[PDB]
């Protein structure tokens, strides 16, 4: 049996924007959850409908690891039930989510002085996004009924901005990993477990 | 679809752009200011450039939207405060003229120089030099040369650029259909939008005189009793019943009577309330200052500060490889950022301005949560109220013997507490009509009631009758004093530290009562009472999204400004001084100048 590769999952030097999340399908592997409590670095892992003594005797047909970063004081949005520009343009969880949301600080790695502006989100959208689906593009936003042919002008913007990560910003902005497993149970036999 | 909902996408693009160009400078300037250099002496420049590009273009396109359609308070707030067009509205040559005046008074008044020819010794710099021949020095003729000999020089250059600058400021504020300077700096007390809370930009002026005439017995018991006091001093230059020399009142221009508590105190021979001689010998340092700091604010219910706070605050002087200036602010770098640059000495005046600037730093972080336009106190006054009892609070007797800095019996007598009752007195009492009589010169200038051969004769007709102070030699029209401060030089606004004194013994008197307190106002302690602090935070959150009326109602029970709280903290040095002023005279004569011969 081989070591499920949690370390490209969970210390990796660079990681994915939110609107273009990276997802990871972790399938026939024996994940470790136990190693995880006792990191003395998680600062927030919080389960919705599991708990974390009943996540090494659950075994899951699929884990999908959805990983991103964000600001810090954006997490709580990362729940069933919650409104805010992240829950409606990037990334939304279904108010039947039955996984694990962990996610703890990097100030140190994903930061550089003079700023880190790899990392970018959406701004401006015409609706709202549906449970699960990602959309990227660059079109430009049309706010009234002029209406502008493809130029930067009267009530016309860019959709895309970026996060601005340094060292010493406030907990609140300082930059989360975030990694959203999530638990499913589909027709097909069940072998991630530890 | 609307004009709301344009305004709003508006306002959501430029929140989310303004924060990563205002942090950049805040970091540039935070260097800057560790850092005395010309290598940096640009980027200050080049931020301040680049973010005012940004602000104008802002501005100019923020006029395509009216506020007659807008129902959402919230979003005429913000609407309203990118509106202001300024200095815009004029043509590019009259805003070049504009811009240099402006620099050239302003170098005039930093590169000023004040000499006697004759003596070469008498030459001295400005700090610590030409401020600390004011401040420490009991000679009459000797102070006369300095007072007169700096609005001589500084002053007669400062004339017709002032004069100019006056019809173009007007001509500037009668363009964004206002009526003058003077009502254009009125138009921030101005609410309107809600009923039962309404302010005028007229009506600042009745209250302001209404409050005036409640003070002047006080005012003019204190006034006796310094006049006579000062007469041992100066005995064959003053007249008893006449008024008070404008170049004796313990600075340049006098604007606080507090240098001279050495010459006015009543009880010579008590020991005064001392904490340097203790701080000294306690090993105190700035991380224990803030240490127990924190341990006060803790107290009453108020949370705790960052990680980030203790590593990245500068403290102790950094020696001499390096300059820096350390003018008192506290720091806020934006994107939850708090810090402290403080000028560290082992003086009395320190453990209080730490408590002040963890208070500034506190209101900071209190409305973090507002949205990026309404990030500031309900008017110009309100910031600087709310750190300053925090100090009186800390400084008391039955306080300072839980922490240590008295003594475990330091006795309190009413030998003690006279003596501070007038050193409060001293610094408050005697700027009250000094900030009155100069804004009222100002607004009537403005208007154009003085014409242009009366402005040197109505600002000693007003002076010598409303504060009882002359001046040792008469000036003619080609002078101009006025200018001769830093505030009218550089065009800044003086009614905040007018009303902020006002705003500070309300709030005091309102906490002291809701803490059940028994006995004397100026003998209240709110500490270990949390509820007297979850009062105070109520109104901490508010910021600038609510008016300052019901801002002052939520606390006191009151719409409007009392100076019956101040006369309350004042009845017991009032009733003192009523009766040691039985036999002298009480009242000044206008008539009266120490160069009528």
């Amino acid at each position: 049996t081989n070591l499920c590769p949690f370390g490209e999952v969970f210390n990796a030097t660079r990681f994915a924007s939110v609107y273009a999340w990276n997802r990871k399908r972790i399938s026939n592997c024996v994940a470790d959850y136990s190693v995880l409590y006792n990191s003395a670095s998680f600062s927030t892992f919080k389960c919705y409908g599991v708990s974390p003594t009943k996540l090494n005797d659950l075994c899951f047909t699929n884990v999908y690891a959805d990983s991103f970063v964000i600001r810090g004081d954006e997490v709580r949005q990362i729940a069933p039930g919650q409104t805010g520009k992240i829950a409606d343009y990037n990334y939304k969880l279904p108010d039947d989510f039955t996984g694990c949301v962990i996610a703890w600080n990097s100030n140190n790695l994903d930061s550089k002085v003079g700023g880190n502006y790899n990392y970018r989100y959406r701004l401006f959208r015409k609706s709202n996004l549906k449970p699960f689906e990602r959309d990227i593009s660059t079109e430009i936003y049309q706010a009234g009924s002029k209406p502008c042919n493809g130029v930067e002008g009267f009530n016309c913007y860019f959709p895309l901005q970026s996060y601005g990560f340094q060292p010493t910003n406030g907990v609140g902005y300082q930059p989360y990993r975030v990694v959203v497993l999530s638990f499913e149970l589909l027709h097909a036999p069940a072998t991630v477990c530890g | 679809s609307t004009i709301e909902e344009q305004a709003k996408t508006f306002l959501d693009k430029f929140n989310h752009e303004a924060e990563d160009l205002f942090y950049q400078s805040s970091l540039a300037s935070w260097n800057y200011n560790t850092n005395i250099t010309e290598e940096n002496v640009q980027n200050m420049n080049n931020a301040g450039d680049k973010w005012s590009a940004f602000l104008k273009e802002q501005s100019t396109l923020a006029q395509m939207y009216p506020l007659q359609e807008i129902q959402n308070l919230t979003v005429k707030l913000q609407l309203q405060a990118l509106q202001q067009n300024g200095s815009s509205v004029l043509s590019e040559d009259k805003s070049k003229r504009l811009n240099t005046i402006l620099n050239t008074m302003s170098t005039i008044y930093s590169t000023g120089k004040v000499c006697n020819p004759d003596n070469p010794q008498e030459c001295l710099l400005l700090e610590p030099g030409l401020n600390e021949i004011m401040a420490n020095s009991l000679d009459y003729n000797e102070r006369l040369w300095a007072w007169e000999s700096w609005r001589s020089e500084v002053g007669k250059q400062l004339r017709p650029l002032y004069e100019e600058y006056v019809v173009l400021k007007n001509e500037m504020a009668r363009a964004n259909h206002y009526e003058d300077y003077g009502d254009y700096w009125r138009g921030d007390y101005e609410v309107n939008g809600v009923d039962g809370y309404d302010y005028s930009r007229g009506q600042l002026i009745e209250d302001v005189e209404h409050t005036f005439e409640e003070i002047k017995p006080l005012y003019e018991h204190l006034h006796a009793y310094v006049r006579a006091k000062l007469m041992n001093a100066y005995p064959s230059y003053i007249s008893p019943i006449g008024c008070l020399p404008a170049h004796l009142l313990g600075d340049m221009w006098g604007r606080f009577w507090t240098n001279l508590y050495s010459l006015t105190v009543p009880f010579g021979q008590k020991p005064n309330i001392d904490v340097t001689d203790a701080m000294v010998d306690q090993a105190w340092d700035a991380q224990r200052i803030f240490k127990e700091a924190e341990k006060f604010f803790v107290s009453v219910g108020l949370p705790n500060m960052t990680q980030g706070f203790w590593e990245n605050s500068m403290l102790t002087d950094p020696g001499n490889v390096q300059k820096a200036v350390c003018h008192p602010t506290a720091w806020d770098l934006g994107k939850g950022d708090f810090r402290i640059l403080m000028c560290t000495k082992v003086t009395m005046d320190d453990f209080l301005t730490a408590h002040h600037e963890m208070g500034h730093i506190q209101y900071d972080m209190a409305y973090a949560a507002q949205p990026f336009l309404l990030r500031n106190g309900a008017n110009e006054g309100f910031h600087e109220a709310v750190g300053e009892i925090m100090s009186l609070s800390a400084a008391t007797p039955k306080h300072l013997k839980s922490i240590g800095l008295l003594s475990p019996d330091f006795q309190e007598d009413n030998e003690t507490e006279i003596n501070f009752l007038l050193k409060q007195a001293l610094t408050i009492v005697g700027t009250l009509p000094f900030t009155y009589m100069l804004e009222k010169w100002r607004w009537m200038v403005f208007k154009g009631e003085i014409p242009k051969d009366q402005w040197m004769k109505k600002w000693w007709e007003m002076k010598r009758e409303i504060v009882g102070v002359v001046e040792p030699v008469p000036h003619d029209e080609t002078y101009c004093d006025p200018a001769s401060l830093f505030h009218v030089s550089n065009d800044y606004s003086f009614i905040r530290y007018y009303t902020r004194t006002l705003y500070q013994f309300q709030f005091q008197e309102a906490l002291c009562q809701a803490a059940k307190h028994e006995g004397p106002l100026h003998k209240c302690d709110i500490s270990n009472s949390t509820e007297a602090g979850q009062k105070l935070f109520n109104m901490l959150r508010l910021g600038k999204s609510e008016p300052w009326t019901l801002a002052l109602e939520n606390v006191v029970g009151a719409k409007n400004m009392n100076v019956r709280p101040l006369l309350n903290y004042f009845e017991p040095l009032f009733t003192w001084l009523k009766d040691q002023n039985k036999n002298s005279f009480v009242g000044w004569s206008t008539d009266w100048s120490p160069y009528a011969d």
